[PDB]
């Protein structure tokens, strides 16, 4: 007789602990870092993690007869001890594509985090990264437009993108939206943005904005000569809603629109971000509520993963760190997934993060924005940092200017421009960067007013999202 | 409190609350219609034709609102223009009702100003009949 | 009056406020949070206030064009956390003004939006919400609820009964209807398709949709109960997602499921609206929670996550099971299950309800329990929830020795056994054992399923302590 | 006409008591859906009043609740029943729900006594659109009739929906809600007959025109009046009813007069009296308020009605005679004998108001 | 293994799949509706109407999504509102199956707060159904 | 409490002087006359319960719900000074009982039935308490004062308009003719008279484009924005 079926509960690692196993370039790979209950052993947690997220669950079930559980199981095929760790692993699953809807990153997410993080045989669970073959890549529409051509659209080259959120975030009105975003924009910004919480409420109905918000955009452009945006935010209770905004973004013949993707959603976001390639709008996306899932080192989904995620999903911005400002980010992680969101092809590297090299057979490159609490000071860094592939956006630091949104906004863009030319001449920009600040302040009346008012300000504190 | 019965206690519209109608009842309705000069007519259905179904509204997209299956019978001769005597609207159910024993039939009359019909009543079911209620067994 | 100052303060100079009185209109938020040293809790607290409302790092001059005292939000308050030296409960308060009406995504993409990022704390905690009723009546909330949902099915007097098919992937369109059949054929009320079947190269969803109404029109015609199978509309897009709500609706079917915070709350909100406006019952599955919400020191706690859903729309919510393989405390599920099904909800800090809730006749969601539970489960799964809860046994089907019918007769039986026994009068945490050891002598399909399950626990240190 | 006038400074009262609406303009309305004829035509009902009936409590009931009020009104005898004019919906139910539910009790009475069954579904709505799907729903389910609310919900929507009924064969019952805030008083205001011409030229299939011996006001010759104007072809002027004009509607279809409010079987022969066969009695309370239940209810009205309408097409006077008929049919039906014992003693007697 | 049986294997919702209920049973369950304040009912249907069917639909668009015919009952008398005597329910069980010996009846009871039925089960079916098994020929 | 069938006093349910109105209820102001020989409290009862859940005898429909959680509520009544039979009577409606977003379904409760009640010689409705929990189901205005001002870029005066005359017999062409003359002399606004629609002497469509001509000519010729 061969294998038949008998009911009752067996290990999970008699079935989905493979070390010995191959994995196919096909193979959808996660690393999961796992802190096991005491008892459990790694390789039992380990393919606790593959089956539950895969084909398995508790008990023997006579339908895997049916059909073919090695062609489809989730394989725990490597366990690494984390070095300084001593009840934490990296456990390595490899997942048949066949697993997966093609185009659906809430597909991909609802397989392998949907779960397992919930299980009681484990204590944390933290997605470190994800490999995503070119055989599920070429099944995304992707971004709807990516780096070059939102480049070439805007005619815009040779320098980082300078952004600004209006402030304060709520309470503004339509009219008063529409005036603060003419005097960002004429100053010298390329966009302005909605806050991400910034849809329609009582205050500030949304079809307003848009309205004195595109009358703020072509006044702006009209006066400098030069291509300007303000991301008009699409993120709404309902898709109905969404749609209906992008919808008169399309109709006022603005260039930008933004979506916050985690509260909205990837189902909304895959959405929207057809919708723009299909009606040639760019989409900046915010990524409001990432550090609820990305913050802690033991559990959670790293950003690399959601940013990986938004790529595959569809978005021409993301919001990456600034590692210098407000909120968490250390330099050397943001450089890695930085990589990960522009670039084709990303080998492996364990000090970035990178737990596998990534190739994305074409897929464009995602516009990483640099964002919050930043100022003029910042400014070295943050050229040093991302180099021009970037957008850098200055809310506080532009609205919190002592003469208001154009003086504030005129500062940003000179110490940008000072800190590229500086750059191109061969200048170091770690070293020499408040020498080209204090420089520019001496022919620029504005900078120097913005460096006097933030010159004290730093945001230094210990990283809790270390490698 | 008495319970009214579900079961087998099929009506069939104006004045089938009532007890059966005796013929003194019947030809005092119809002198009610030769009063008001209405045109008495009769109409028959086999029982299985007999209350309103649905079965056409297969063939329906939908548009089956207040489509309803059997309220046509079939009429007995011609509706009877210018009858002015009783005595010959009873001499039809009697004709009727010979003819097709095993039939519903019921009487009727038109008012041809209102174009409608203006009273209805039923006169006759099959012997056969086990749908309906005698009145001191439509509530136990 | 006063001019605008361009520099860096402190945000409790404008965002503590411990003498606010909070209005009966403001949404309320308890956060746990973590402080950096150096930074006191009274700064903290309000860079948590200012950041998820207006304020930023700097000084701007347009709060002179507005009221920012109208639109401020407010800690309003700070407690510290027994046993804890760096631990703090924030409370903070929210003008209604600040949200989109019916928008699940704008209270989130608000209070959770930036503040969990902060360089300034070590680590943040949403734990509670207070949705006043002003708030509440902007929803449409979900499709039916409990009392709509037992009317339409005709369903009374125990817990209903479900299953999800297994293996999770890899079964064929036909095979999952041919397993759904002699599943609900022996008595479960429901089967579903696992969180993570959608429309994949092994299934397409089409394909699973039409031999799934065909199982569960033999099984109803079979049984003489009403059956359902939760079709699964989570997709990549909205409109995909809609296509196959739309199948199911012309395929007469009573029920859809959706992963709403897979899918997220923008696609889910749509989804309910849906169901409303075409009568389908909508299951909601948590797939991804607990990689918010595991954790005691960062994150979301569930009955947050279970209050936006009620307000998104769904009219099932996994609750977790207690004793099951997956974690989540008697006590601290009795708190979220409350939230989810009741009316009213007095603050009870020893079940997590750090706020008291009006839901002003919302609906109710009915919870779900699943996860590792088997026959033996019984008495305790009843007790726990009563009676308006879905209990799912997918391996505790799938994997019974004489296949799914047996399996679903076996599930059946106990719910029905411990239910009469509860009726009697029978104390069914000390005489759960009896009550399934007596329903045993008649029932073989039980007995088989008690034998094989027989020592299978699930007892491990929590971590989601309150 | 109505538009600005009675707010001028110059008059100290205004009201509009009749209007004379000529062939030529009448021709330019579509009118009715169906009326009286097409509708008795379509349901198979002749040679009696229709029975109707509002469930109670006005709100405060689940749609199951409401399917279970309905299926066991409509099994003992009434061709009808409706929502209340408020009954929309609710947090407490659902209109979807309802309707559904509703559909379920339709069917199975009808199938159970044999008899064209309906129940006016609400489609007065705080929208146009949502009033059309609601509209749409009664249609998909294959239901008779649906209702609106046309002065709370207005002309514009009104007309709009009556439209829509012509278009897909739906009866369209209408409630008359906030009529007597502007016709109750003699010096101030418009005229019922006045809104009931509007209606009929609106849409309407029903209106309800008032019952003379029940809670709300209405006096039996003002009533008779207006029911002529709603259901006649040809009104002569006729100063003794309120008849100020002579109304020629150039065969635009009548529309069916619904009584209803505080009335119970003793009253029965002098509502037939008053409508003769061409009206809807309606008796919600007079039903739900029978000591037996909603079955036993519906079958000691449609006792009564048959009972008078016998009485009366043998001769029978029953101005005069009406309490020995109802007697006389109490000692055949215990469930008529149930309902006299608990309403023998109830009237409603008040001075009128709206005198003319 | 057992083989669960599709054949004449019908059930009736709660406590259909326990063995029948004895009297004791049936008066145990109708102590906890009084000890609860529920309001108990009496609920009844010929056999043709008991089982939940799908013939309206012939009438409808795309709208059958939870419709089903034959889940409304006939109601026996009224529910029995501010009952607090087990013997009264027990009495008009009897009165029930006494007046309609060859229907099913099955007691219920509701709960005005969630307005909602609370309970239910089936306390009698017809002699003449031979569409169930025993609790030890439901699998062979 | 069983259900009895028969009629009582509408004060025995609905007369509820001791009530303490929530915060998320309606509240009406009831100018009320009552018929000789009917006290006020049964009248504003009356008004009460045939606004809510209530008809003219006992339902037993009653007890499958829960009547306290969803009847109006007549919770105070007070003399009017200076008439001998008129009086205030105050009504509380609970917020379940209303359509969100629908004025239609507000007013078919309230001033639906009770102002044709015989029992009642006059009836006026003064005053209604719309609480938040009920105004936020509603879209509302389009815009509203804030936002037109904003949208017209008109600051610092009230805002000037007028009716077209005569009322009705105006071509759509001189229609246009007198909204140009008007709006170029300093007028923000022209309008359409209230029964001016689309009549044989002037069509709808015919006067929107010939208006369309005279707000455009007009705010060309002064520099303002102009409407009509
Ligand atoms: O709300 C804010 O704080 C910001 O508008 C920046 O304001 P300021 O420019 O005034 O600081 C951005 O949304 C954050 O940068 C988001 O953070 P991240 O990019 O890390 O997702
Ligand atoms: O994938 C699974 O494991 C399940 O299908 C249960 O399978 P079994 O019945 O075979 O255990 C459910 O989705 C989990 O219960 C979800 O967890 P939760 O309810 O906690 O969200
Ligand atoms: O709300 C009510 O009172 C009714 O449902 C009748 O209830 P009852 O049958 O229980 O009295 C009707 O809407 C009124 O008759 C309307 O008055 P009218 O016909 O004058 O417009
Ligand atoms: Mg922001
Ligand atoms: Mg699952
Ligand atoms: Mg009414
Ligand atoms: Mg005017």
């Amino acid at each position: 007789a061969g294998a038949g079926f008998k009911a009752g509960v067996k290990d999970y690692r008699l079935t989905y602990y493979t070390p010995d196993y191959v994995v196919r370039d096909t193979d959808i790979l996660a690393a999961f870092r796992m802190t096991p209950q005491p008892g459990v052993p790694p390789e039992e947690c380990g393919a606790a993690v593959a089956a539950e997220s895969s084909t398995g669950t508790w008990t023997t079930v006579w339908t895997d007869g049916l059909t073919s559980l090695d062609r489809y199981k989730g394989r725990c095929y490597d366990i690494e001890p984390v070095p300084g760790e001593d009840n934490q692993y990296i456990a390595y699953v490899a997942y048949p594509i066949d697993l997966f809807e093609e185009g659906s990153v809430t597909n991909m997410f609802t397989s392998i985090v949907g779960n397992v993080f919930g299980f009681k045989a484990l204590r944390a669970l933290r997605l470190e990264d994800l490999r995503i073959p070119p055989a599920y890549v070429k099944t995304f529409v992707g971004p709807p437009h990516g780096i070059q051509v939102e480049r070439d659209k805007l005619n815009k080259y040779g320098r980082g993108l300078l952004g600004c959120t209006i402030k304060p975030k709520l309470g503004l009105s339509a009219k008063n939206y529409g005036r603060a975003v003419y005097e960002c924009l004429r100053g010298g910004l390329d966009f302005t943005k909605d806050d991400e919480n910034v849809n329609s409420q009582p205050f500030m109905r949304w079809r307003d904005r848009f309205l004195f918000v595109a009358e703020a955009i072509y006044k702006a452009q009209a006066e400098t000569g030069e291509v300007k945006g303000h991301y008009l935010n699409a993120t709404a209770g309902t898709c109905e809603e969404m749609m209906k905004r992008a919808v008169c973004a399309k109709e006022l013949g603005v260039p930008i629109i933004m979506h916050d993707y985690l509260t909205g959603g990837f189902t909304a976001n895959t959405s929207l971000a057809i919708y723009c390639r299909d009606n040639g709008l760019l989409l900046h996306i915010h990524r409001a509520m990432h550090a609820v899932i990305d913050r802690q080192r033991n559990h959670g989904i790293h950003f690399r993963v959601l940013a990986k995620a938004l790529r595959m999903s569809g978005g021409d911005h993301l919001h990456s760190g600034t590692a210098v400002g407000k909120l968490e980010g250390e330099r050397e992680v943001i450089l890695g997934f930085v990589d990960l969101m522009r670039d084709d092809y990303v080998e492996k590297d364990r000090s970035r993060g990178i737990y596998f090299t990534q190739d994305w057979c074409s897929m464009p490159g995602v516009m990483p924005v640099a964002s919050g609490g930043i100022h003029v000071w910042h400014m070295p860094a943050l050229v040093e940092i991302f180099g021009d592939d970037a957008c850098l956006q200055f809310g506080g630091g532009t609205l919190g200017h002592p003469w208001g949104n154009a003086p504030g906004a005129a500062a940003n863009r000179v110490a940008l421009e000072a800190c590229t030319q500086a750059r191109n001449e061969g200048r170091d920009l770690a070293r020499e960067g408040g020498d080209v600040i204090r420089s520019a302040c001496k022919w620029s009346p504005e900078l120097a007013a913005a460096c006097e008012v933030w010159k004290e300000i730093k945001f230094e504190f210990d990283t809790i999202d270390k490698l | 409190m008495m319970v009214w019965t579900p079961v087998n206690n099929k009506m069939f519209e104006t004045f089938s609350y009532l007890p059966p109608l005796t013929d003194e009842q019947i030809a005092a309705q119809v002198d009610y219609i030769v009063a008001n000069g209405w045109i008495p007519c009769l109409e028959f259905a086999e029982a299985d034709k007999a209350y309103v179904s649905n079965e056409s509204a297969i063939r329906f997209g939908s548009v089956s609102c207040l489509y309803y299956d059997n309220r046509y019978w079939t009429m007995w001769k011609l509706p009877m223009f210018g009858c002015r005597d009783p005595m010959q609207v009873l001499r039809e159910i009697v004709a009727c009702t010979k003819a097709f024993p095993d039939a519903y039939v019921r009487l009727v009359a038109f008012d041809n100003q209102k174009q409608v019909q203006i009273m209805g009543f039923l006169v006759q079911r099959p012997k056969t009949a086990r749908d309906f209620q005698p009145a001191n067994k439509r509530s136990v």
